[PDB]
């Protein structure tokens, strides 16, 4: 089964790199540190079925951060509408989006 | 301007290796109480050009029992890997600046070994097979030794770059801190370049020509160009790593001149070794490396792990 | 990134099909095994680089070490098979059915 | 011991590569444990500032941390300056 | 992009050289010319028979030592760590067990080219 | 329970070892012909080699 | 005699001096009298990109000093 | 004029092929002893640009130096055939020329020209290394006289 | 210059397809060398170069020993490259056509968004720290020396035990 000699002896052989929001080398992050932190802090203490039920908001936010399916679909919809308007001649892109922009530092 | 930079890197290297062939013939002759070529050119300087024209105007002579795809791929692969290996060297500013320059060097050298192996297997002949197997043994031994040597030396250095090697050797060479690593690295560069004493892949006496025994003129010239370019490159890498040329921010021309002088000296040292020594057996090369260099370099790698810790001389990251 | 990950998963699937479908060569089976290994290495490295999981970056090195250990053991077993028969044929090693 | 000295001298005469390797291995083990500069490497790597030093709030109850970089408080690097 | 262009330029240079080598001279191909060499006699075998190398254990040991090399190579970034004592101990243990494996193989005559 | 599809089988040996000798190593025959530099111009040294 | 090898040695010498010197001069010519400004880390790359945006000619090597501030 | 350009190009290729002559590391007898005496530091063929190569694929001229035995003749013919196309033959010594001292032997090919087409015959038993170098330079002049591009252009 | 990683991934798929199609192990090692180089390029494009160069060097050594072994024992008189059977070539081009068909199907079915033709090259690198030092790959592999010493020791014991294992297997 699952022995717990690491919890019994108090050592941490492989427990500090179980997930993304856990002890990055110098001081770095893992691109979804806040979302994974919120999800784990939600799910701790009520784990299993209750964590699957009433931490669905935090899990959905974290999964959206990590996989970015909804952002991809939103950006694809925007670009598809833009290309349709370009074909229909009803849209001209601004100078900053298409071509020369004013650069700021 | 970048293509002009590519030309000014590539064309001088090819002329340098052709005159390396000339210098090798003349140095071997004068160590053999004779001359080199002195008839084709004013002082033999047209001899490599005559050799190149003759080789490229003879027929390539594709054989019957031969995997043609690998037979054609292997020499072009060898030449392009030699030039790609020449790419990231700083004198003192590289054409292409790589963070993991030494790792790039190691990968390209192993791929050159693959070029030799594919040529030997594709030219479906027994002597070619013998040369390919000898290449396998040789690259096993020198690959493990070279990896340990570079690990310890670049642990004395900072990152895996080469401008960092210039800044490390700004005040003093690396030969004085690590001279046993320099000796083992010189022997390993001989093994990498398949040069005398332990050539063993183009062994003219044990075999007929080794892996080139079925390669007629053309691709044979390509293999020769790759080998001699690798000779100049390994000597250049040795003088960048260990015999650090003088670097000044205001002018780099004296750095280039010092690098040229030391690279010429080490190339002439290679020709000197070829004139001096007989050939190893290819099991004796493996025994020599794995029983003398590998334990000593493991111990010296441990010593160079411990040295910056107990001297507090850990190099900077950049 | 999702297109590349789909391609890497399909590459692993192809190497698994190569492992499962034998063609007379234990060496070719070991080659398919190491193709699966390479696909998994590339998948893990791309995932860690995309998620910035520098703490989980030792995982590809670990799988490479253990994969080379298993490739070493497979080459040793292939050496023993060749010493037994001389041909290295998976259909030739079949005498344990009875 | 006579036998140990004779064995070591014979090994140094005949196989002076294993002797050097074992001696270098032992020297690399021993030297960090007796050097006075061993702590300095860890302290230098600690003092190297790869990250931004995030400032803290001033609750007025900490006198140890400085109020400005040009202050006598804080971990001064005079040991590294004079090292 | 720069390194890509240099790689492609070197590849195109090698291809141009071998294309010149193949389309420049005059070809006269017949069977005795393109037969395999074999020192002036017909080969007895087909040069594709099993070869039976004698350093197979050394080759497998080379695989294991190459992966030990891969383990040892991040040391230039490892020495920048804040702890450095566990780093030094771990590097010592790794090099020591690699050397112990080499010593055991040497004692058991693994790298001796058994014929 | 031998059938038509398994009537040709045999029981395993008691010590799990059976005779499977081939003796078909086929050592490579290579001739140091009368063109090899190692050969003294005129010699056809036929060599049975095991690698 | 032995000095007969010196023509080939000198040709090799000039052919080894040429690439590094040419690379340094071409770097100076392309970067406007300065060096290549290599970027080993993201901070250095960010500095280069910021300089390119600051210059206004989309060239990072056109350095802008105190003349931009009144 | 196309004739002038073709003549100069042909002179260039003849100069290349005559300045880079690679004989094969192939001899048979005392004449090959004199051949390596021509390789010796006195009459330096490497100074002339003439350097041995072991493989026939990298060879240009076969210096038939010795007695061509009947048992040897298929090997010599196979080795000559395995050369690439611009190949030459220098027979050296009386044995390779016309059998020599073993002309009436049951096992000796009476001249290597019965087996391979011979470009240059060098007389002697043995010819001196100076004489073999003379034959090599005469071969260089012979392939200097060749007009392949001009014959092609007027073809 | 946007679909560079996709072109590399397709080349990796082709190399793995050839390795699955199982040539003579000479060409199998060739295909695995090409696939290793391509995967190295993919890792380098996605980020740090240390992992890609490591897998390249490791597979170079591995396929070299593999080449030695398939010359020694895993060889035959006529080692088939790919054209000994027309079924192998027909199956390779069939797999290529199936790959094109499936990616066209997944581009047409853009609801999930796994593969998009218009959105290709737009989501390769998600978020990067623009200003920052010591954030490249290899720092974590160094952190194996200090933060994952358990990973380091299990890898080292695997190699040590593997030396003993291979000696005892090939003891004969
Ligand atoms: C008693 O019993 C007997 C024997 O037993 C002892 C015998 O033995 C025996 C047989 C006897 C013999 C066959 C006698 C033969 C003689 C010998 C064996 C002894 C002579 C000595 C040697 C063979 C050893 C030679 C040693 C040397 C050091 C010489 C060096 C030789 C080399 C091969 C290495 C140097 C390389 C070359 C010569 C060629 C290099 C040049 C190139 C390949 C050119 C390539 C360059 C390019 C392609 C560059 C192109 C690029 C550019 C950019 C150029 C630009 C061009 C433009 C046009 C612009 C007999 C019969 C016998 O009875
Ligand atoms: C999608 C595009 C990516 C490429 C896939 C499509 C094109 C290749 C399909 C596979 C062809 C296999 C084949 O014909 O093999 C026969 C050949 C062997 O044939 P051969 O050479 O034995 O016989 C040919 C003989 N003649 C010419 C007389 C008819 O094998 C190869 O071509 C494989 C060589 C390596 C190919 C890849 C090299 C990459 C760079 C390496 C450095
Ligand atoms: C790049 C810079 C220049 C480098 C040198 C270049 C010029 C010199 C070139 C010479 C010719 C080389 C041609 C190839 C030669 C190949 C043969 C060869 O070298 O074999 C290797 C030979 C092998 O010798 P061997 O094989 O004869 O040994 C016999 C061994 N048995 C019996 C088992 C076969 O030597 C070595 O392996 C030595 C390697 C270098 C050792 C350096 C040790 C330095 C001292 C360390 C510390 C000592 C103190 C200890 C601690 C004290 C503390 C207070
Ligand atoms: C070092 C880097 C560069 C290497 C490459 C060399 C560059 C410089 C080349 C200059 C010379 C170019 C022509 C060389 C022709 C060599 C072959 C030859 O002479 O073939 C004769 C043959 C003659 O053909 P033919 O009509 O007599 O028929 C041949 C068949 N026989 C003789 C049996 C009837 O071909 C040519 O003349 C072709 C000339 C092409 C010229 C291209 C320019
Ligand atoms: C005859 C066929 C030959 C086929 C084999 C060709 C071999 C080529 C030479 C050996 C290559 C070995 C592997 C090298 C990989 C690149 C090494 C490297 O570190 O690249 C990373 C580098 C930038 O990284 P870094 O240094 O960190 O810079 C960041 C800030 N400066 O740079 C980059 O990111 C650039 C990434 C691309 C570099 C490689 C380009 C290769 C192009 C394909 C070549 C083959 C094409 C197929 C065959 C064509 C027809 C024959
Ligand atoms: C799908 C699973 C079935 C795939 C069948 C492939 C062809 C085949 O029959 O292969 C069997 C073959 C057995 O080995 P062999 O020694 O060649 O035996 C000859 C048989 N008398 O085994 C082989 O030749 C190995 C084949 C490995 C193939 C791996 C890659 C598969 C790619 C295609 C996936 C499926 C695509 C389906 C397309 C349907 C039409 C659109
Ligand atoms: C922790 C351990 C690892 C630390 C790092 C060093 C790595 C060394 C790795 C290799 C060590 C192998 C030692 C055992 C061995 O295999 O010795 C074999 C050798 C005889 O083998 P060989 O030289 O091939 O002889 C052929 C026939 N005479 O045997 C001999 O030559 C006998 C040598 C006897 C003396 C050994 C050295 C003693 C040094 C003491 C130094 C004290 C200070
Ligand atoms: C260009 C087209 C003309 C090429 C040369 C044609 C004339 C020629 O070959 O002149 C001969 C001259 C000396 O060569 P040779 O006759 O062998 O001298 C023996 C002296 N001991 O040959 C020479 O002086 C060599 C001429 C080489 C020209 C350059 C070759 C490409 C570099
Ligand atoms: S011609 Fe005279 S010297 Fe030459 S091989 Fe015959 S017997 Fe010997």
């Amino acid at each position: 089964p699952f022995l717990d000699i690491q919890k019994k002896l108090g050592i941490s052989l492989d427990r500090h790199f179980m997930f993304l929001s856990a002890e990055q080398p110098y001081k770095n992050a893992a691109r979804c540190h806040a979302f994974e932190k919120e999800w784990i802090e939600c799910a701790h203490g009520i784990g299993g079925t209750r964590a699957k039920k009433e931490c669905k908001i935090e899990f959905d936010d974290f999964e959206e951060c990590l996989l970015r399916y909804k952002t991809m679909r939103r950006m694809h919809d925007i670009k598809k509408q833009r290309e349709k308007l370009m074909k229909e001649g009803k849209y001209t892109p601004p100078p900053h989006h298409s071509g020369r922009e004013e650069p700021r530092p | 301007m970048f293509f002009i930079n590519i030309l000014t890197l590539l064309v001088p290297i090819l002329i340098a290796m052709a005159f390396l062939t000339l210098v090798e013939r003349k140095i071997l002759g004068y160590m053999q109480l004779r001359k080199g070529p002195n008839i084709v050119g004013p002082y033999g300087i047209l001899q490599p050009f005559a050799d190149a024209m003759k080789l490229f105007m003879k027929e390539p002579m594709r054989p019957l029992t031969t995997s043609m795809s690998l037979f054609i791929i292997a020499p072009t692969l060898s030449l392009t890997l030699a030039l790609s290996l020449w790419v990231p060297l700083p004198m003192p500013h590289p054409l292409i600046n790589l963070n993991l320059g030494i790792l790039f060097i190691l990968a390209t050298s192993s791929l050159s070994v693959y070029s030799i192996l594919w040529s030997g297997w594709a030219s479906n002949s027994k002597y070619s097979l013998f040369g390919a197997l000898r290449a396998v043994a040789q690259t096993i031994s020198y690959e493990v030794t070279m990896a340990i040597i570079l690990l310890s030396v670049l642990l004395m250095n900072g990152s895996y770059s080469l401008q960092t090697l210039i800044t490390t050797q700004e005040h003093m060479w690396l030969l004085l801190p690590a001279w046993p690593m320099a000796m083992m690295w010189f022997i390993s560069t001989l093994a990498e370049t398949n040069r005398a004493p332990f050539d063993l892949t183009e062994g003219e006496s044990e075999l007929v020509s080794g892996f080139n025994v079925e390669y007629a003129a053309g691709p044979f010239a390509l293999f020769f160009m790759a080998e001699y370019t690798n000779i100049i490159l390994m000597n250049a890498l040795t003088t960048i790593i260990f015999l650090g040329p003088l670097y000044y921010i205001n002018l780099p021309e004296l750095y280039s001149t010092n690098f040229m002088m030391e690279a010429l000296l080490l190339s002439s040292t290679f020709l000197w070794i070829r004139a001096s020594y007989p050939r190893f057996r290819y099991d004796q090369l493996m025994h020599l490396l794995w029983k003398n260099f590998l334990p000593l370099t493991l111990a010296l790698c441990m010593w160079h792990i411990s040295l910056p810790i107990f001297t507090a001389g850990v190099p900077p990251y950049m | 990134m999702p297109s590349t990950f789909f391609n890497l998963t399909m590459a692993f699937s192809l190497s698994l099909l190569g492992t499962l479908m034998f063609r007379s060569h234990l060496m070719s089976t070991l080659l398919c095994l190491e193709g699966m290994v390479l696909s998994l290495f590339i998948m893990t490295s791309v995932t860690s680089l995309n998620s910035n999981s520098m703490s989980s970056m030792p995982i590809p090195i670990t799988i490479l070490v253990f994969a080379a250990c298993e490739a070493a053991v497979g080459l040793a077993l292939l050496v023993k098979v060749s010493n037994t028969y001389g041909t290295d044929y998976v259909q030739n090693l079949n005498l344990l059915q009875c | 011991a006579g036998r140990i000295s004779a064995f070591l001298k014979n090994a140094w005469a005949k196989e002076p590569v294993l002797v050097v390797s074992f001696s270098v291995w032992g020297l690399a083990i021993i030297m960090p444990m007796i050097s006075p500069y061993t702590k300095y490497a860890s302290m230098i790597n600690k003092a190297t500032p790869y990250n931004y030093p995030v400032p803290v709030r001033d609750d007025g109850n900490m006198p140890d941390v400085p109020s400005h970089p040009q202050d006598p408080l804080g971990p001064s690097l005079d040991w590294l300056k004079n090292l | 992009m720069n390194l890509y262009t240099v790689i492609f330029i070197n590849i195109l240079l090698s291809l141009t050289l071998i294309l010149v080598a193949f389309w420049l001279p005059q070809m006269n191909l017949y069977s005795e010319k393109a037969n395999p060499y074999e020192c002036g006699f017909d080969p007895t075998s087909s040069a594709r028979l099993p070869f039976s190398m004698k350093f197979f254990l050394v080759a497998i040991t080379f695989l294991l030592f190459d992966l030990e090399i891969a383990l040892l190579l991040p040391l230039p970034w490892a020495i920048q760590t804040i702890k450095t004592s566990t780093m030094m101990i771990m590097a010592f243990i790794l090099v020591t067990i690699l050397s112990l494996g080499l010593a055991y193989e040497w004692t058991q005559k693994g790298l001796e080219w058994t014929e | 329970y031998p059938s038509k599809e398994t009537a040709h089988w045999k029981p395993p040996p008691w010590n799990d070892v059976d005779i499977l000798k081939e003796k078909a190593v086929t050592n490579m025959t290579l001739n140091f012909g009368p063109q090899h530099p190692a050969a003294h111009g005129v010699l056809r040294l036929v060599l049975e080699l095991s690698g | 005699m032995w000095f007969e090898i010196l023509p080939g040695l000198a040709i090799m010498g000039v052919c080894l001096v040429i690439p590094g010197v040419s690379t340094a001069y071409i770097h100076k010519f392309t970067n406007g009298g300065k060096e290549k400004r290599v970027a080993r880390v993201q901070y250095q790359w960010y500095l280069m990109e910021r300089d390119r945006r600051i210059s206004g000619v989309n060239r990072y090597y056109v350095s802008k000093g105190l003349e931009n501030i009144d | 004029r196309a004739e002038y350009v073709v003549t100069k190009l042909d002179d260039l290729i003849n100069w290349a092929r005559r300045s880079s002559l690679w004989p094969m590391t192939f001899g048979l007898a005392c004449c090959a002893v004199e051949m390596m005496h021509m390789a010796a530091p006195r009459y330096d063929m490497d100074r002339f640009g003439v350097v041995f190569r072991a493989s026939p694929r990298q060879a240009d001229v076969m210096i038939v130096a010795g007695t061509l035995t009947n048992k040897m003749a298929p090997a010599l013919r196979k080795v000559y055939d395995q050369m690439p196309e611009p190949r030459y033959v220098v027979s050296m010594g009386s044995c390779a020329n016309g059998g020599g001292y073993y002309h009436y032997s049951y096992s000796v090919v009476r001249g290597c020209d019965r087996i391979v087409p011979v470009d240059i015959y060098v007389p002697g038993c043995p010819p001196t290394a100076e004489a073999l170098l003379y034959g090599i330079l005469q071969l260089q002049r012979k392939i200097k006289r060749e007009q392949k591009l001009k014959i092609w252009y007027r073809r | 210059m946007n679909n560079y990683i996709f072109v590399l991934s397709s080349l990796f798929l082709v190399g793995c397809l050839g390795l699955a199609l199982k040539p003579s192990p000479i060409y199998g090692g060739l295909g695995l060398i090409v696939s290793g180089f391509v995967g190295c390029l993919m890792v380098l494009g996605f980020g740090g170069s240390f992992l890609g160069l490591m897998v390249f060097l490791i597979y170079l050594g591995g396929m070299l020993v593999v080449f030695g072994y398939t010359t020694a024992m895993a060889t035959e008189e006529y080692p088939e490259t790919w054209g000994s059977n027309w079924l192998i070539l027909g199956f390779l081009v069939l797999g290529v056509i199936m790959e094109v068909f499936l990616i066209c199907v997944l581009n047409y079915y853009d609801e999930v968004g796994v593969i998009n033709l218009d959105g290709l090259g737009d989501w390769l690198m998600y978020e990067v720290d623009d200003v920052g030092v010591m954030l490249e790959g290899g720092i974590g592999v160094a952190a194996m020396y200090s933060c994952a010493t358990w990973m380091m020791v299990v890898a080292g014991w695997s190699l040590f035990a593997g030396i003993f294992i291979i000696i005892e297997i090939t003891r004969d």
